[PDB]
DNA sequence: ATCAATATCCACCTGCAGATTCTACCAAAAGTGTATTTGGAAACTGCTCCATCAAAAGGCATGTTCAGCGGAATTCCGCTGAACATGCCTTTTGATGGAGCAGTTTCCAAATACACTTTTGGTAGAATCTGCAGGTGGATATTGAT
DNA sequence: ATCAATATCCACCTGCAGATTCTACCAAAAGTGTATTTGGAAACTGCTCCATCAAAAGGCATGTTCAGCGGAATTCCGCTGAACATGCCTTTTGATGGAGCAGTTTCCAAATACACTTTTGGTAGAATCTGCAGGTGGATATTGAT
């Protein structure tokens, strides 16, 4: 037939990095699915508003960080802000 | 006859009830009404048995919210016991009713 | 004449139990008609818009993606169904 | 030789799928190259965020797979996490423990 | 340069009340209320559209958008003109 | 020849034109169909004059000419329809409804 | 030397504000609120004035919604005074 | 700068009480009020303030208001927003 | 305090539904190299409007007295919901045709893309106009003491 | 019920700020008119998975009794609404200098646009593994009566 993306694998490989010996159902599976397509579509939403009320045709990083701000409770925000730099950092050095 | 006295078979429930997840409406039952209501919005439909199984999730979950406010404003008139008045009140503040 | 109109086949014992969760100890006797009616419009608001999502995709099923996308609408998020 | 922009950004989120569903998403005209890099790395720390607690509660349980109930405990009992999906229903997650006190027996 | 409704929303005013004016303040706010409706109806479409892995808008989605979006006796009315007015904008 | 806007070939008031152009400029999809303005600028046109309808009675009941904000609330508040699809909207200057509730008032 | 019973002006009021809608608050004390409260979250920060008129038209309009279900709480204690409890049943209802 | 928060007087909260259908106050809801307030303008500056600085701007503008109160659902009419 | 009826725990057990490891085929990704295009920052700067100081005056904030009345503590009566055992009618579960959700393929109406030509909604600056705010006053409630 | 002290309704009326009203410029819009690309309706069809039916399964409805709680009544102390005196700080009217926003132009780092090669996540089917849910047991805490 066809084919039907899912975060599922990212997903567990993550849960290995935190919990090694953890495992995981499939309906929290989906749980996690829908969480991850939930705050993706919550931030990518916001960046877009940005770049719009600014004129601009490109949402880059610096949109991501400014949605992050505005969407993520305080100390969520600051860690997510500092991955986010981080991860761009590093894929810059490369 | 051993009997208990009011209350403490019903907070035996409260007790057991927030600790497990199952839903608590019968799903036969449920199913009916959902393909009813539907049924006035358009004719001859099927429902996936998840779509079905999403709406009583929803519904259980809104209705124990909507509990849990209906005791705070019983609590606020000085009872322990959730009357029709308490639910409407609830509902008028979440912006339900206005 | 029956035995059950579908509303009313959401029970007393059921309506208590989910109270129960809600941490409700003692109720009284006109709540349980006055739940199914609550049950009734929130069932009513989410069939309409998650139904509107089937005719519009030219369908005959009312699928959990239907439903899904109404609770979002009406703000009721879910997860676990797609989301 | 071919390494993925996940790999370079040292990410174990799909860099690569985030900017295809950046684009196809209609957010934007354009799409800035390190804005999925910075999206990918933030779904990933949030993830991490709920495994991590999620994960505890299986272990408070004596349980080693995590379910819809322990990713519930998790989020409620977590200020923050609570707040953010303050308007999200976990399915078969249950409510969290709690009996107003004047519903208690008089000592 | 900023665009407002203010010149259609002047006419519109002078079809149903042909002797009201409208304060200034009073224009502000129908500018603000039909920008709002058409963010609405717009994303509500745009949504619909993805949903439905259509790369297009039509007055097909503006359709399903505004019945999702307006209550009752107001989409009936909605729809109608909507319907109407593609109709005869068809014929010509 | 004539050259006629697409509004008059739509029998409207509000800019068909203009409309279609916003349409595109905000991305919600790759490609906008010719009805989807034409239907988009009909629908903002009806809901104004629903509005205007009302806030000039709300005028005249009040011995006024100009509608003013507290014009537009009026119909808005006292309209049920238009007060949920603006139920979570807030017009400036708009005041409240009167109302009382009775345990407060006397005898 | 004549005196109103208590309640008989405070009635007065409610039809009186009810009927207007211009701004409740000083217009000069609100503004160095706002200053106050921008200033401990970024210095060097200037406003349009219509920036502060807009704080302040949703700020009355919110607090005002807020006293009706205050009001309506206090009500439902079976009294017509409101009090701080009834304001916090209000604020825990709404999700706030 | 100081104490502003007390700009908010006696008289200004009970006007506002009466719009709201209120008769009868009680003496600590004063306090309670100011500390409601506080709150809501805390989280409208933050979100207007961050709309301003993404943008570069050393000026709130009405707009960056407006579209702080829209992503808290208190939307506004009558600004630009 | 003294049992006595039950509910709740805990340590251990084992079967199976759901989790897992495994190979393979593969279209759809995702990465890579090249050519062309452009969004938007650095730079200069015109011009709106924001902060600010000045001054006058009265609207309105503050502080007080005084007593009316309401929050809330306490007592209380009947009414009504919690508990419970009693008896079966409805929900749940596992099994079977076929109705539609889809994958695939075709082909045209309709949507980009691009070049001109043409109508027009803003607006910079005017001068003229008109609805109503706010002051005045006297006819008409509405209140509260007696 | 009558009466005095106030507040309130309200139509008439004049000054002024805010609204309607051109005159002229116009570049950004919107429209007309070939040429090129293609999205997705439409027709056909294959394989799920959904509606339905039988039967093994496990809740719910029903009447009795009584204890406890909703809410009516009573009471009192203190606190909150009126009314009032005093004066200050908001508000209103202006002018001023400048910071900072927003227009315009030049130009390059970054992004789009194929085109090609490699890789990888989702699917299908087959087989083996395993975390835990109930089910037992016996100990013990809980509750309610005496």
């Amino acid at each position: 037939k066809s084919r039907k993306e899912s975060y599922a694998i990212y997903v567990y490989k993550v849960l290995k990095q935190v919990h090694p010996d953890t495992g995981i159902s499939s309906k929290a599976m989906s749980i996690m699915n829908s969480f991850v397509n939930d705050v993706f579509e919550r931030i990518a939403g916001e960046a877009s508003r940005l770049a719009h009320y600014n004129k601009r045709s490109t949402i880059t990083s610096r949109e991501i960080q400014t949605a992050v701000r505005l969407l993520l409770p305080g100390e969520l925000a600051k860690h997510a802000v500092s991955e986010g730099t981080k991860a761009v950092t590093k894929y810059t050095s490369a | 006859p051993h009997r208990y006295r009011p209350g403490t078979v019903a907070l035996r429930e409260i007790r057991r009830y927030q600790k497990s997840t199952e839903l608590l409406i019968r799903k036969l039952p449920f199913q009916r009404l959902v393909r009813e209501i539907a049924q006035d919005f358009k004719t001859d439909l099927r429902f996936q048995s998840s779509a079905v199984m999403a709406l009583q999730e929803a519904s259980e979950a809104y209705l124990v919210a909507l509990f849990e406010d209906t005791n705070l404003c019983a609590i606020h008139a000085k009872a322990v016991t959730i009357m029709p008045k308490d639910i409407q009140l609830a509902r008028r503040i979440r912006g339900e009713r206005a | 004449k029956v035995l059950r109109d579908n509303i009313q086949g959401i029970t007393k014992p059921a309506i208590r139990r989910l109270a129960r969760r809600g941490g409700v100890k003692r109720i009284s006797g006109l709540i349980y008609e006055e739940t199914r009616g609550v049950l009734k419009v929130f069932l009513e608001n989410v069939i309409r818009d998650a139904v509107t999502y089937t005719e519009h995709a030219k369908r005959k099923t009312v699928t959990a993606m239907d439903v899904v996308y109404a609770l979002k609408r009406q703000g009721r998020t879910l997860y676990g169904f797609g989301g | 030789k071919a390494k993925t922009r996940s790999s370079r950004a040292g990410l174990q989120f799909p860099v690569g799928r985030v900017h295809r569903l950046l684009r196809k998403g209609n957010y934007a005209e354009r799409v800035g190259a390190g804005a999925p890099v910075y999206l990918a790395a933030v779904l990933e720390y949030l993830t991490a965020e709920i495994l991590e607690l999620a994960g505890n509660a299986a272990r408070d349980n004596k349980k080693t797979r995590i379910i819809p109930r322990h990713l519930q405990l998790a989020v409620r009992n977590d200020e923050e996490l609570n707040k953010l999906l303050g308007r999200v229903t976990i399915a078969q997650g249950g409510v969290l423990p709690n009996i107003q006190s004047v519903l208690l027996p008089k000592k």
